């Protein structure tokens, strides 16, 4: 457990600063599609029919 | 009296308890560095995500 964790600890800290980021832009994107989700749900629906 | 009393109780509860510790301790003792290394790995990807 101790040795595995490490490696996958020293994997994370290694990209750390993406890491990081990408949690504060996948929120701003998923926070931006619910602002429009009702639309943008009617949107598919209307192309697939 | 009340050492004597306390010595004489806990003694044959004692030797398992010793070999028990020691074991777990030493299973922790002999990676001091493996887990110091995972300790600061851990702070700072509990950092990230305590931040976010």
């Amino acid at each position: 457990v101790i040795k595995n964790l490490n490696t996958v600890l020293d994997t994370t800290v290694r990209h750390q600063k993406q890491f990081d980021e990408t949690l504060v832009n996948f929120e701003t994107l998923i926070t931006g599609l619910k602002n429009r989700a009702d639309p943008i749900a009617t949107s598919v629906a209307d192309i697939s029919d | 009296n009340v050492l004597s009393e306390t010595v004489d109780q806990t003694s044959p509860h004692l030797s398992a308890a010793l070999d028990g510790v020691a074991r777990f301790s030493e299973t922790i003792g002999k990676r001091d560095e493996d887990v110091k290394k995972l300790l600061a790995s851990a702070n700072k990807v509990a950092t990230v995500l305590g931040d976010r």
